């Protein structure tokens, strides 16, 4: 058994145009490991993403955190692109500064 | 006033391409504290918190050979596993482990744990005795009889209610100004309009510690879960934790709502109108 | 601190 990830885009802090933050796309639930997460702007992929050290929950399935610094602004859009075995393409999440 | 420490760690295999993957990872209580990461350059047990930065070279020292002996045990237990079951040597394959224990208000030893999967699934598991084992399947069944021959509960056990107590206790001492204090969650509602007959209403927790809250909507003072939605606890990166709680409602009905904010680290609940 | 034993399976 194989469990598809949940996908949670957001940021650190209150967005707030032209103050610096950082972008997160939070993976959970997933099971296996290997698992591709991509933070992109304006459809591009941004370079320097991070993540988390791979941990589990009570029932096995993982978890991770993927971040990187960005200046939200009016006009720029957000998301995050994550790919595991369970999906039959990449699913993207974009970033609602409300959400 | 109770406490945790646990760790968990992974191993993967990659059959084609070289050795297993594995990952270790500390955390007491919400805080991860150490990490681990047989991909990684250092080759050794790594802080992840300040307070556990003051430790010695002989702390890291020890920490690192304890990882990398489990990561070779990992590696073999893989290859013996996949025998057990008879599985393809094609197939990249799990093991996980969770250990630890709890600790009272008073540092007193409340329980242990030591936990093992494949695959994602229960495999074979001390019970809360640390005295005996229960094996989730005929596989787990072999190496039951394998770690009663070894006396590994005893091992186990000794570890547990010792070791793991002292040293969690030590590191809430000099870890006290971040590990036992709460930061009560930021709060604050938004409200988003979906037409001219209908809003949302969402009501935020920010910044908190440690990660257990509850978020509740309430119409006319009755609590209401009927046309709301509550997202997963989520990190914000910086160690604390983030919450919202939404209510679809009327518009012109918004001022009937309210959200109740329940958090540790709070001197009386919160209450939210819009 | 980690658990020095190491368990084979």
């Amino acid at each position: 058994i194989q469990r598809t990830p949940k996908i949670q885009v957001y940021s650190r802090h209150p967005a707030e145009n032209g103050k610096s933050n950082f972008l997160n796309c939070y993976v959970s639930g997933f099971h296996p490991s290997d698992i591709e997460v991509d933070l992109l702007k304006n459809g591009e992929r941004i370079e320097k993403v991070e993540h988390s050290d791979l941990s589990f929950s009570k029932d096995w399935s993982f978890y991770l955190l993927y971040y990187t610094e960005f200046t939200p602004t009016e006009k720029d859009e957000y998301a995050c692109r994550v790919n595991h075995v369970t999906l039959s393409q990449p699913k993207i999440v974009k970033w609602d500064r409300d959400m | 006033g109770s406490h945790s420490m646990r760790y968990f760690y992974t191993s993967v295999s990659r059959p084609g391409r070289g050795e297993p993957r594995f990952i270790a990872v500390g955390y007491v209580d919400d805080t991860q504290f150490v990490r681990f990461d047989s991909d990684a350059a250092s080759q050794r047990m790594e802080p992840r918190a300040p307070w556990i930065e003051q430790e010695g070279p002989e702390y890291w020292d020890q920490e690192t050979r304890n990882v990398k002996a489990q990561s070779q045990t990992d590696r073999v237990d893989l290859g013996t596993l996949r025998g057990y079951y008879n599985q393809s040597e094609d197939g990249s394959h799990t093991i996980q482990i969770m250990y630890g224990c709890d600790v009272g208000p008073d540092g007193r030893f409340l329980r242990g744990y030591r936990q093992d999967a494949y695959d994602g699934k229960d495999y074979i598991a001390l019970n809360e005795d640390l005295r005996s084992w229960t094996a989730a399947d005929m596989a787990a069944q072999i190496t039951k009889r394998k770690w009663e021959a070894a006396h590994a509960a005893e091992q186990q056990r000794a570890y547990l209610e010792g070791r793991c107590v002292e040293w969690l206790r030590r590191y809430l001492e000099n870890g006290k100004e971040t590990l036992q204090r709460t930061d009560p969650p930021k709060t604050h509602m938004t409200h988003h309009p979906i037409s001219d007959h209908e809003a949302t209403l969402r009501c935020w927790a920010l910044g908190f510690y440690p990660a257990e809250i509850t978020l509740t909507w309430q119409r006319d003072g009755e609590d209401q879960t009927q046309d709301t939605e509550l997202v997963e606890t989520r990190p914000a990166g910086d160690g604390t934790f983030q919450k919202w709680a939404a209510v679809v409602v009327p518009s012109g009905e918004e001022q009937r709502y309210t959200c109740h904010v329940q958090h540790e680290g709070l001197p009386k609940p919160l209450t939210l109108r819009w | 601190a980690t658990i020095g034993t190491a368990m084979y399976k």
